[PDB]
């Protein structure tokens, strides 16, 4: 059932047709971007992961 | 990390001949600039005490 | 009178209970962030202490 399968991809991705497969082990994954903002009674702290 | 005019250790009036050419570059963000040119006009905010 | 120096100290700083000084010496101070923007006769150039 393609239909059904083909949903649970997520709306961002859309992947092309061919895919080399050669070995037994494929990782998989996004490159997401984290801005995190910090504060307790001491003060206030602004970072980011890139 | 700031200037105080009492740093000059000379109570009363004179007149100060800088030295533009020995201008060493200790810490250097990008807006850091050697060479000024006419009117200078620096603008900051701080943010983020802890 | 302890509400009197209370006050003196900053809103963002609320210090805990235990100091346990090992020492004839303490630095004090806080980590902000500048957001400093140039602009003179030659162009404009904008950088950020973190």
């Amino acid at each position: 059932m393609s239909s059904l399968l083909n949903s649970l991809l997520p709306e961002y991705f859309k992947p092309k047709t061919n895919l080399n497969i050669n070995s037994s082990r494929v990782q998989y994954g996004f490159n997401a971007r984290i801005d995190m903002q910090y504060e307790d009674d001491s003060g206030t702290r602004k970072g980011s992961r890139p | 990390g700031r200037f105080l005019y009492t740093d000059v250790k000379y109570e009363g009036q004179t007149a100060f001949l800088v030295d533009m050419d020995t201008v060493k570059a200790r810490d250097h963000c990008w807006v850091s600039i050697v060479d000024p040119n006419g009117t200078m006009n620096l603008s900051y905010k701080m943010t983020n005490f802890r």
